[PDB]
DNA sequence: TATCCGCTCACAATGCCACACGCGCTGCTCGGCCG
DNA sequence: CCGAGCAGCGTACTTGTGAGCGGATA
């Protein structure tokens, strides 16, 4: 009941609550609107770093 | 962990599955396909679609909320994820920490117990045996009867005679916790000493129900046990019924007597002008009770009696003075219940609801609380006894109809007829016609109600060394209404006299009242208008209980964030209290 | 004349108004609805022919292949209703439809089709209702409540108050079809009109109008008027009409024809209008500032350059006026604007429209319809014409068109089921007028706008919902199926037709099992009107305006009957005389009142026709020959009571009961109690439970003779005759010769139902009420069903009741009952619980019902039979094995030799798991019946063989009675045949002819008649044998149970529950309560004669809860007993029949001007004795709901006996033995035991099982579960102290799995100390939050 | 460019109890598979 | 046997309140 496990993801995935919390935290942390973040995450556009 | 998503093998082809496991399987499938795809050097579009599917599965299992797309069988709402399992009315923060199920409890209907004291309540035999199994087990292990726990279980299931005294021992001073289904304030949960009663229902003290607002139309109350020395002593100290007499909102006692006892005491105190034993003399309350039990004198008769009243001085002294009063036999008999603290003028009245309420208030303020509970218990006992011995009963002839009621109705009809004639002639309009008929009908209703009221407080005459002497009406319905037991003035007014004006679907007043009363046959359209007006009033309660519950919820949400911890701060700021004299006088 | 059931015990009635229309069939609503469903209806009307002529035929994608329809027929019921309830199958019938497939070759626009295939196919089965209007789906008998929704058509709502917080009234016109998409024209706080479809985005109506082949010019000339501004030589003249200038002040000099009329600043009044009209003037002198404020209607393109200069919907300016004057356009068409006559709403709506042509309008509207997917003008117009102009997504039925035409002042009443452009034009005109002030808004709380739908309509709707799917399937199948493929059999499919109808009848918010606990409950459950469900308002999102009752519900909807709780006013009961209209409305019978006489003719008025006429009152005092006793009478013109004369009256009420429902009409003295108490009693009288011996109600309402008969609980005589064979289980009726069938007739056999389980676990049983030789009439009652007495509804029991406080045992609502009631077996009922155990087909071997249960005591096995099922009539108290269910767990292929050896020698059966079902703990009772059903192919056990042999023997007894009757008839015939040879007959045919039909002499006629009779005999024998074999094959065939099961075993436990302190009982006037305790007879009060009162109530609850009628009832009850008492004093002491007849006549001839007027001289002086025997226990008195008896009638009835006039008798205390002063009233009251007895409420749990997902105790009584500690209880605890108490109640006793064990161990040895520990659920949330990215960590 | 206003979206609605009944994108086809 | 594509078609609006995102005119 208390012991847990872990899934090793080969691709790191960002949390959903930091995107659709209205407002989002990453949206205010990156100074970027939620639309650009959603279009980048869902594999439609790129963004420089 | 798998325990929080259990998969028990259900009987038959049907299986008890958890939905989170489907999302887990989906995300594991997508993760495995991603791990296998990136090793064969797949091009960009396939691995990108795979990563997109993995991210979609992740953001779906974390929370199942979309714009308008929801996958589910027939509930018209999608499957609950862990986030949805945390939120909602059925979520963790509302279903598994706020309200939880507790064991060692019971639920049964309530029944009136008039013999039990205020500090105790009834409890069924089977419920008592079920709610105290380990106490009986431990007491049997303490004695040389039950060797093992299985032996004690076989004994208590065998239902022999040597287990009943053990129950009486373990329920001698072990208070239980009674609870009403809706708990508006703290009084919805109290503590009571249980007494074994034979049957299958929970016997409750009659007076304490007012604290729960629990009628006896089939209310199902719950019962719990402390099961802890600390909890037992707490229930005996604070949550006990005797320790809670004053309402948390107002300093007025929640121990106000009910309708039966106040009716009995009003009958015992209401005196006529001529009866058996009129104008005689007695030497004390005990001799008066003996004279009443022998039947030589009536219950109520103006008799000069001698009593001894105790008055409290500035210190804790109680000076006794013997005085000859001129009161009725009922008050002198009831004086045996009043302790020495209260004076005699507190009972030299008709003892209405407010009268006995202020009597209990003064008794608690003067003598404290220790004798106040016994005083109230004896009040209820004597009230029930003398109400049973009286024989109060409402009949079809007890409600007198005014003689000139028909004449008043005819006058109002002639007035409305001439008003309608003036309206048809073109002198007055329709709005002024309505405004002039409403007040006419209101005045007629007021006149007929005053006539009925003065006709109810009369007709009770009897020869008292003379020919005719008017006195307080001994009528049953008047004794029930004027005493404030159950009926009010408006209720008896609309019952005996005309009901008056009614409402309309818009909410305003219809220009035609109900010229009939309950004692007479109501026309079908009159009853239709009345039930139309009453259905709204009935539905308000059902549509308001949930709003009041939600309001109480919000109020306790904003509240319960503080406790008193400091004795004094050393400030001087405050508010300037003044009586509210705005509008009217005060 | 009086029926024979009335001659057995005639009920004394009251009232002075004689009824004119008899009480109709109580179940006529659902019966008529179902009869209008399954029947050959021409012209494709309601039922099934609508779905056959509105859907069929079907054509492929121009494939020249059509599927026609000819007719449909209902198959015979595959099972009897009794066998249906037994086996749990659906009481349904097949649907054999003769379809016609016509297919032709390609390249034929209208080529003559060939190879017609007319084939009958079976497409699904339809459930049928019995003669009681109940559908037996799966064992239980469910019903369909008639829903109440909004009638299809238009409505004009007035939104105000909290609408946009603007304080401006808004008018919205909602067009709602019968089946399709909605439409709504709405307004804003501004002057802008908009349109919307199914609560979509707000769009102007100009674009949705232009999409229907319209232009701006047509818009303005259809909506607005025409204003003419001409370009004369000068002054820009303009045509004047004296009616338009009303309300507007003259901004210039109103003068013309060289005669001044109005100055500048003076309004034109009606007298000025007449003065200007008497001159007949049109043209005046108007300045430029007047036209410079108007707006040009149409586009005025130039002719010199060919370019538009002044576009539409543009106010005229200096440049525009100069251009229109210099171009050469003299005629100027402008629109009119006046906020009091025609408010500007088309100009602004046109100028806000972004589109200008029909094409782009469709594109924008489609972009609104579905986001994205822009069509190249292909899907836009098609979707727009399919959502509102196609019969595929718009099924506005005849009632919709009727409401549409009636609302718009249209003279016609019919039309098409499709919308139209001019209809939208008219409804928008009506909205504009209702905004300007012309008209009134249509309220939604009016029965004229609220239409009811019965079971037939929703059944047809679900049939169509399945038929559209079968049509899609058959179209996708025929879309490529060429000529000569197959017969039209596999082209159709059973699913989802059967699936849809089964899910509709079984699983819906309205298809519900009916409460089989009271005949009155049954009558009031079928005559129910619901507003929830499909197309209904939810109970959690409703307003206070729908819960209230409208004055239009007079005689149509009962206002005093509604369930108390969340759904108040939403669930109503139908009136007694109420009927459904053709369109679906509610009509009420009335009497047509002529100028002088009130003709006794019935007219069914509708809700819309209410305000048209005026209705007289029911209890209006009238003289003979139809004349009112007073000129000034009370009536109602238009939903409002008033006073009219004896000439303005046009219609009269039919009876005084048409307002009250059938449920509340059984409450006597209903005109003497408040609406609240009567409403509470109406919901309680429905929840009555029948006792062992039902007692007739003394204070009846006359309706008891109907509810008991109109229901399906009483065996009604279909054909009158003489009762030949009486039996506690069956009744045989010999049909009289007058109504007997002229060929191949016999006798009727009514098989009563014994103690069987009902839907509420209430013992339902039928008992006979006639004996041998007693002649019965057609329609008369034959056997009393549950809660009935001699063809009369007997819900509860009458008892002696007093009204006095008794030591507080009647404190607030509690009742005190004497021990006499529990001693006399009065309020004891029977509860029949059904326990079912199924032998599912599991892996590792199937499950068995063997009896060799291992690891169990022999005393536990002693109750089972040789098969493994307990015997019939065995008592069980605690959890005991009553079925031998075992489940294999280990090795399979158990050899039969070793299998039987295990029961003799060696080891036991290990692979069992002891899965045998037992009764729950606490519940007791005696098993009375067993029910077993097997899967097809599985061999039955011996108990199934026994029960099928029992039912086969019952059928054998019935068929043998029939056979012996017919055989005795045929042998009397053969005696009459060979009677010519009488000597040989009497000598060698007395004893042996019953088996020696073989005879012959004088062949010429004797042989012919003998061979004909032998033919008849052999044919009769063969037919009886065939019927017997069919019955046996029907009762012996296996039944499908479930996928993966062997057999199901059902048992019935019938426990007799008596009255005890804790049960809930109530009268019939809302005086409910709980029984306080049982007192002995010596402790209860008693009169001076020595008769102790059985029940004493609280006389304090009468004044506040104003129900005085019951008191009246009580008094009346006393009077009744008095008569009975006298009858007893006339029966115990042997008295001549003359004195008895005289007394009965004096009783029935009470001076109250009653319409009864019975005569005792017409009786046979023998039935009078039976009647007096039936009256010795009381005199059943009937009183109307509003024509009831006055006080003087009860006074004189009491005077008839030796009872006191006041009704109050001095009572002596049982305990002390003294006299109670203030004489208490005492009488007879009819009371009921509610279905809330204590035996299903009291429950307690010390330690039981815990839930698997959370370590918390269980809940409920069926399982061993404790109560729940609510959050408000936590608040109450926090209000007090009790930190340790709350920690114990919440953590150790509830959640801590390691704490409750330690606490139990500390309690079982005397250690009162707990440990807080850590809550598992707290740790559960701790884990989940830790598992989430938002983790946590405990600190020091 | 600000700022009152309108359009769009998210969140609420049993507070408790008892009893009873019952399942709405999967079906079909083509790349990859360790006790 | 498992995972990805192929396919006909497959997947709350009642009223009230608070918050965010434009949005149109000075
Ligand atoms: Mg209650
Ligand atoms: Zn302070």
């Amino acid at each position: 009941r208390e012991r847990m496990g872990h899934i090793e993801l080969a691709s790191p995935t960002a949390h959903i609550w930091f995107l659709k919390s209205l407002p989002s935290r990453i949206g205010l942390l990156l100074d970027m609107p939620l639309r650009d973040i959603e279009r980048v995450l869902y594999f439609e556009s790129y963004v420089v770093i | 962990p798998p325990d929080l998503r259990p998969l028990v093998p259900l009987d038959g082809g049907r299986f008890a599955t958890s939905d989170l496991n489907d999302l887990y399987r989906r995300v594991i499938n997508r993760n495995n396909r991603l791990k296998r795809l990136l090793d064969l050097a797949a091009p960009d579009i396939i691995v990108r679609n795979e990563k997109r599917m993995l991210q979609e599965a992740v953001d779906a299992l974390l929370d199942n909320g979309r714009r308008g797309r929801a996958i589910t069988g027939s509930n018209k709402r999608p499957l609950k994820s862990l986030a949805d399992m945390i939120k909602g009315k059925q979520g963790r923060f509302r279903q598994n920490l706020l309200g939880k199920r507790v064991d060692y409890s019971g639920r049964s209907v309530i029944t009136v117990g008039p013999y039990l004291r205020l500090h105790q309540c009834g409890l069924p035999k089977k419920m008592a045996l079920e709610l105290f199994k380990p106490f009986i087990y431990g007491k049997l292990e303490l004695r040389g009867l039950a060797t093992t726990i299985k032996a004690a279980k076989k004994m208590v299931e065998r239902e022999e005679a040597v287990v009943w005294d053990i129950l009486d021992e373990v329920i001698r001073e072990h208070p239980v916790l009674l609870n009403r289904a809706p708990t508006l304030h703290r009084l919805g949960i109290q503590a009571f000493e249980p007494v074994l009663i034979e049957g299958k229902a929970i016997q409750l003290h009659p007076l304490v129900c007012a604290a729960y607002n629990a009628d006896f139309d089939g209310d199902q109350m719950a019962v719990h046990v402390p099961l802890t020395l600390e909890a037992q002593l707490e229930a005996r100290a604070l949550m006990m019924s005797t320790n809670n007499i004053l309402s948390p909102a107002n300093g007025e006692p929640i121990i106000v007597p009910s309708q039966d006892v106040v009716l009995g005491l009003y009958y015992m105190t209401r005196d006529c002008v001529n009866a058996k034993g009129e104008g005689m003399v007695l030497t004390g309350p005990k001799e008066a009770e003996r004279l009443y039990r022998s039947g030589l004198a009536s219950l109520h008769a103006r008799v000069k009696v001698r009593i001894t009243e105790y008055e409290k001085d500035a210190n804790g002294e109680l000076v006794a003075k013997t005085s000859l009063k001129d009161t009725t036999v009922g008050r002198a008999i009831l004086w045996m219940i009043v302790p020495k603290g209260l004076p005699y003028s507190i009972v030299n009245q008709a003892l209405g609801k407010k009268a006995i309420s202020k009597m209990l208030n003064t008794c608690y303020r003067i003598l404290g609380l220790k004798p106040t509970v016994i005083f109230a218990d004896q009040i209820m006992y004597t009230g029930f006894a003398y109400a049973a011995r009286s024989g109060a009963s409402v009949g079809i002839d007890d409600m007198v109809i005014p003689e000139k009621k028909h004449e008043i109705i005819s006058e109002a009809e002639a007035e409305v007829a001439e008003i309608q004639e003036q309206f048809q002639s073109g002198l007055v309009t329709a709005g002024e016609r309505y405004n002039k008929v409403i007040d006419i009908w209101a005045a007629a209703n007021d006149r007929v109600s005053k006539a009925m009221m003065d006709n109810l407080q009369t007709e009770t005459v009897i020869n008292r060394d003379g020919q005719e002497e008017k006195q307080v009406s001994f009528n049953s319905i008047y004794m029930m209404a004027d005493s404030g037991a159950r009926g009010s003035a408006a209720q008896i007014r609309q019952l005996a006299g005309m009901r008056g004006l009614m409402a309309k679907p818009d909410g305003s007043i219809i220009e035609t009242p109900i010229t009939a009363n309950f004692r007479e046959g109501l026309n079908v359209l009159q009853y239709f208008i009345s039930t139309h007006g009453a259905r709204k009033g009935l539905a308000d309660t059902a549509l308001k209980t949930a709003n009041s519950g939600y309001l109480t919820r919000r109020l306790v949400d904003v509240a319960q964030d503080l406790v008193v911890t400091e004795d004094d701060c050393g400030t001087h700021e405050g508010i300037m209290m003044t009586p509210v004299i705005e509008g009217g006088d005060v | 004349v009086y029926s024979y059931t009335e001659k057995k015990r005639i009920r004394k009635d009251f009232g002075k108004r004689p009824q004119v229309l008899d009480v109709p069939y109580l179940l006529s609503i659902q019966l008529d609805s179902f009869q209008k469903f399954i029947e050959q209806d021409p012209e494709g009307q309601y039922g099934l022919e609508a779905a056959f002529r509105s859907v069929f035929p079907i054509q492929s994608y121009s494939g020249n292949s059509e599927l026609q329809y000819v007719s449909y027929r209902l198959g015979e019921p595959v099972f009897d209703v009794q066998e249906c309830q037994i086996r749990g199958v659906t009481y349904s019938a097949p649907l054999r439809v003769k379809l016609r497939l016509v297919i032709y070759e390609r390249e034929a626009p209208e080529g003559t089709v060939k190879d017609i295939k007319e084939q009958e196919v079976y497409m699904g089965e339809i459930p049928l209702m019995t003669d009681n209007g109940t559908f037996v789906i799966n064992g239980t008998e469910r019903v369909i409540v008639s829903q109440l929704h909004r009638s299809p058509g238009v409505f004009f709502d007035s939104d105000k108050g909290k609408t946009h917080s603007s304080g401006k009234v808004l008018y919205n016109a909602r067009i709602i079809p019968y089946r399709g998409s909605w439409l709504d024209f709405e307004f804003d706080p501004k002057d802008n009109l908009f349109v919307r479809i199914d609560r979509r985005r707000k769009l102007p109506a100009t674009i949705i109008l232009r999409a229907l082949n319209y232009t701006t010019e047509q818009i303005l000339d259809l909506f607005f008027e025409k204003v003419i501004f001409e370009i004369r030589d000068n002054k820009l003249q303009m045509e004047l009409v004296p009616e338009r200038l009303r309300g507007e002040t003259a901004s210039f000099d109103i003068e013309a024809n060289g005669k001044v009329y109005v100055e500048k600043g003076r309004r034109i009044t009606a007298r000025h209008i007449r003065q200007l009209e008497k001159d007949d003037v049109k043209l005046i002198e108007v300045p430029v500032e007047y036209i410079a404020g108007k707006v040009v209607a149409k586009d005025y393109i130039d002719e010199s350059t060919g370019e538009l200069i002044c576009a539409a919907n543009m106010e005229l300016s200096l440049d525009l006026l100069a251009k229109l004057s210099q171009s050469g356009h003299k005629r100027i068409e402008t629109l009119f604007t006046n906020d009091l006559d025609h408010g500007p709403y088309i100009s602004e709506t046109l100028r806000v429209d972004p589109t200008n042509d029909r094409l782009s309008a469709l594109v924008e509207i489609y972009r609104m319809m579905r986001p994205g997917e822009p069509p190249t003008r292909e899907a836009a117009e098609s979707l727009f014409e399919n959502l509102f102009f196609s019969e595929d997504r718009y099924d506005l039925s005849a009632v919709g068109r009727m409401k549409f035409n009636r609302s718009l002042l249209r003279e016609e009443i019919e039309g098409s089921g499709i919308l139209s452009k001019d209809d939208i034009i008219d409804v928008m005109k009506k909205l504009i007028d209702i905004r300007n002030g012309k008209g009134e808004v249509d309220d939604i709380d009016h029965l004229g706008n609220r239409r009811i739908r019965s079971v037939g309509e929703m059944a047809e709707n679900q049939f169509r919902v399945g038929l559209v799917r079968v049509e899609r399937a058959v179209k996708e199948r025929l879309s490529l199926g060429d000529l000569d493929t197959l017969m039209p059999q596999d082209m159709i499919n059973a699913k989802p037709i059967s699936a849809a109808v089964k899910e509709f009848f079984g699983s819906s918010q309205l298809s519900q099992f009916m409460d089989q606990n009271n005949p009155l409950s049954e009558i009031t459950h079928k005559r129910r009107i619901s507003a929830l469900g499909p197309g209904g308002l939810t109970r959690e999102r409703a307003g206070f305006e729908v819960r209230d009752v409208h004055p239009t519900h007079y005689g149509r909807v009962c206002p005093i009957e509604t369930p108390e709780g969340p759904n108040i006013g939403l669930i109503n009961s139908l009136s007694v005389y109420a009927q459904t209209n053709e369109y679906g409305f509610l009509e009420t019978p009335y009497r047509k009142v002529t100028d002088g006489v009130v003709t006794d003719e019935i007219h069914y008025l509708s809700a819309i026709e209410e305000g048209n006429y005026v209705i007289a009152q029911a209890n209006s005092n009238l003289d003979e020959e139809g004349h009112f006793v007073e000129d000034l009478v009370t009536c109602r013109s238009k939903g409002e009571s008033s006073l009219f004369s004896r000439d303005q009256v046009d219609y009269m009420d039919v009876s005084t009961q048409q307002v009250v429902s059938v449920g509340a009409s059984l409450i006597p003295f209903l005109e003497h109690d408040d609406a609240n108490r009567a409403l509470m009693g109406a919901n309680m009288q429905r929840q009555a439970v029948p006792t062992l011996r039902a007692d007739k109600p003394l204070v009846g309402t006359g309706m008891e003779r109907a509810v008991a008969v109109d229901s399906g609980v009483t065996a009604v005589a279909k054909r009158g005759g003489v009762v030949q064979y009486v039996d506690a289980s069956r009744i045989v009726i010999k049909v009289n010769e007058d109504e007997m069938y002229p060929g191949e007739a016999g006798i009727d056999i009514y098989n009563l139902t014994k103690y069987t389980r009902s839907n509420q676990n209430t013992c339902i049983n039928q008992m006979p009420c006639v004996s041998l030789g007693e002649p019965v009439e057609r329609g008369d009652v034959l056997a009393d069903g549950p809660s009935t007495d001699l063809g009369e509804l007997a819900l509860g029991q009458n008892m002696r009741v007093a009204f006095m406080p008794w030591n507080g045992y009647n404190f607030e609502d509690s009742i005190l009952v004497s021990e006499r009631v529990v001693q006399e077996d009065r309020f004891t009922t029977i509860h029949i619980q059904e326990l079912a155990c199924v032998s599912r087909d599991t892996k590792l071997g199937p499950e068995e019902i063997t009896a060799d249960i291992p690891n169990v005591g022999e005393a536990a096995l002693s109750k089972l039979d040789e098969s493994g099922i307990v015997y019939i009539g065995a008592e069980v108290t605690g959890g005991d094995i009553l079925v031998g269910k075992v489940t294999p767990k280990g090795e399979t292929q158990l050899t039969p030799e070793e299998k039987l050896l295990r029961a003799i020698f060696g080891e036991k059966a290990s692979d069992v798991k002891d899965s045998s079902l037992r009764v729950p703990n606490g519940v007791s009772g005696t098993v009375i019946d067993v029910q077993v059903f097997t899967r097809d192919g599985v061999e039955k056990d011996k108990r199934a063989l026994e029960i099928e042999e029992m039912q086969l023997k019952q059928a054998k007894k019935d068929l043998s009675e029939e056979l012996q009757i017919l055989e005795a008839g045929l042998f009397s015939r053969i005696r009459a045949v060979l009677v010519a040879g009488g000597v040989e007959a009497e000598k060698l045919d007395k004893l042996p002819r019953d088996r020696w039909l073989e005879l012959g002499l004088t062949d010429e006629e004797k042989q012919n008649q003998l061979e004909q009779l032998a033919e008849q005999y052999d044919e009769l024998k063969h037919e009886f044998e065939k019927k017997l074999e069919a019955k046996r094959r029907k009762i012996t065939q296996g039944d499908d149970l479930a996928p993966g099961v062997l057999k199901i075993v059902k048992v019935y436990l019938a426990v007799k529950r008596r009255i005890q302190p804790g049960d809930k009982m109530a009268g019939r006037h809302g005086n409910k309560g709980v029984i306080s305790k049982i007192n002995p007879i010596e402790d209860m009060p008693y009169d001076e004669n020595g008769t102790p009162v059985d029940i004493v109530l609280n006389p304090l609850g009468v004044p506040s809860r104003m129900n005085i009628g019951q008191i009246l009832e009580t008094h009346l009850g006393m009077a009744a007993k008095g008569i009975g008492d006298k009858i007893n004093a006339m029966l115990k002491q042997q008295q001549e029949v003359a004195k008895l007849r005289e007394f009965i006549q004096r009783a029935y001839d009470l001076g109250a001007d009653v319409r009864q007027k019975v005569d005792l001289s017409t009786f046979s002086d023998e039935e009078v004795m039976r009647l007096a025997e039936n009256l010795r226990k009381g005199m059943p008195i009937a009183t109307p709901v509003f024509d009831g008896a006055k006080e003087a009638e009860i006074k004189e009835l009491l005077k008839l006996g030796d009872l006191p006039t006041s009704g109050q008798i001095r009572l002596y205390d049982g305990r002390t033995g003294e006299q109670f002063e203030r004489p208490v009233t005492v009488g007879y009251m009819y009371m009921l035991k509610l279905n809330h007895l204590v035996d299903d409420k009291m429950h307690a749990r010390s330690t039981g099982s815990y839930s698997l997902v959370t370590q918390q105790p269980l809940g409920g009584k069926a399982q061993f579960g404790g109560q729940r500690f609510g959050e408000m209880e936590v608040w109450a605890l926090e209000a007090y102290g009790a930190a340790y108490t709350l920690q114990e109640m919440l953590t150790v006793k509830s959640d801590d799995v390691n704490g409750r064990t330690k606490m139990y161990k500390n309690i079982v040895d005397g250690n009162h100390q707990m440990e807080p520990g850590m809550p598992e659920s707290f740790n559960v949330l701790l884990k989940e939050i830790r598992s989430l990215g938002i983790n946590i960590e405990l600190e020091d």
